[PDB]
């Protein structure tokens, strides 16, 4: 739901899967 | 009309959003008081089209930062951003032109006003000069203009009332870079939502608010 | 070269695949014996670009079927399919032109041959007339041409050896519409993979094989 | 992994979320 309906959730999904070891890009929750 | 609506739901289902935007564009211009459905389709269309960019955007920017090569990256982000200004620019006129001008109720007005602030906000995410500013301003004036109607014509639990609050509160903390004023708008909005909790769409927003605080309260 | 590779990994990360294909195209033509990495990037690029269409495709087709209006839908699918033929057509020449012609080892050859069958196969998914056929044929000749090398130059557990088997076996069951010959290729491939099980990439493929059977064995 | 690395898995994900009540579109697992 959060990774379904928020840019933040999505971004966090992708970055994890992509093994992207870059460090946390701060972000809040915006509808 | 019935076609583009339909043809739109296809692009939705199919997940070909950009095309979903068009079918909608058609719908708007091909028009009266746009219906809840269509309203919420035009959004989702733009929500996703735009959304995809911010995401591509952030990672990119995120990778650019790490490096400091960077030259190329920026080039790419350049290309990306260019796209942003577009969708944003697109949805906005459509707002001024057809949408707002017709609004005949709280939600509608609060709704659009809200939209108008969001994309203005999205424009604030990457713009740097005069633009960046005029955006932040436009953002504020937009949300505020909306808040005056919601906090007054809508129930503290009403999704929109909440939806606005959430984003508006991300505008401050993240755009204007002023945590204090944000939290209050956050908390204020959250509380008065409870004081009447006595569903699904609203409940899920109140949750995002709490997440924002606890998160903004921990840096 | 190093740039497009890099610029490619960006489009990957960013998840802007179509652009990932280009950077790769550049890479291929800008060339010798393409490196494992680049090889596996060109694929993933095409894998995703193409993949997105089949998906949009199926749902669509799936919705079209339900209805029987349908007119419009087909129109859309028309547009979609058009895209398919493109990517496919694209990756294929690049195969005949640069890739295959250079192959100097099992994997490489088995690898490409495999690719060449897959997109030919993807072409078989929606084509209807002379094309459809020449595809099925081209599919078969492609995979088979590969199978002769794998089953001989690669270990029954080798990913490719397996990768080929899986798809080839989906070609029969799904393209030629002949369950029997499929299962055997499936099972045969699966067993001889075990008989030597004594990782990660292979293991995950053997799992897909079993899923195909149990599924093909239940209709 | 299956919905990450196969057209079938992906399709099944989307169709479910999209509340798409159309009936199963048959499909196998292809890498
Ligand atoms: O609250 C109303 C809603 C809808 O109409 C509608 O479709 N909603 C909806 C459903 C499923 C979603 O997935 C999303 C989403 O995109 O999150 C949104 C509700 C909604 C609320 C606030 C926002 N918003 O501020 O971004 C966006 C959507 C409402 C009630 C009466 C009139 C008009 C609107
Ligand atoms: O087995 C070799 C693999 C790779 O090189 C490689 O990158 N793989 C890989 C990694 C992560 C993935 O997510 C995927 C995927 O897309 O499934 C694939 C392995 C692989 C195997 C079979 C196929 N295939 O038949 O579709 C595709 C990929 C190999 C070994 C030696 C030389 C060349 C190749």
């Amino acid at each position: 739901r959060r990774e379904l309906h928020t840019l933040k959730g999505h971004v966090e999904a992708v970055v994890k899967l992509k093994g992207l070891d870059i460090e946390t890009i701060q972000q809040s929750y915006d509808i | 009309r019935e076609e583009n609506v339909y043809m739109a739901k296809l692009a939705e289902q199919a997940e070909r959003y950009e095309e979903m935007v068009e079918f909608m564009e058609k719908v708007s211009n091909s028009l009266e008081e746009l219906t809840v459905e269509e309203r919420n389709l035009l959004s989702v269309a733009y929500k996703n089209v735009i959304g995809a960019r911010r995401a591509s955007w952030r990672i990119i920017s995120s990778i650019e930062q790490k490096e400091e090569h960077v030259n190329s990256i920026r080039e790419y982000r350049s290309k990306i951003e260019n796209e942003l200004s577009k969708i944003c620019d697109g949805i906005l006129k459509l707002l001024d032109a057809k949408l707002i001008p017709s609004a005949a109720s709280g939600d509608s007005k609060v709704f659009y006003l809200k939209m108008k602030g969001d994309y203005h906000r999205y424009l604030a995410e990457f713009k740097t000069g005069a633009e960046r500013k005029e955006a932040a301003e436009s953002t504020l004036t937009a949300y505020k203009a909306a808040q005056d109607i919601a906090t007054t014509e809508l129930a503290p639990t009403h999704p929109i009332r909440l939806g606005l609050a959430l984003n508006f509160s991300v505008f401050y903390y993240e755009i204007l870079n002023s945590p204090d004023r944000a939290c209050n708008l956050a908390k204020q909005a959250f509380d008065e939502a409870i004081a009447e909790l006595d569903y699904k769409d609203s409940t899920l927003i109140m949750q995002l608010l709490r997440d924002n605080l606890t998160l903004w309260t921990s840096d």
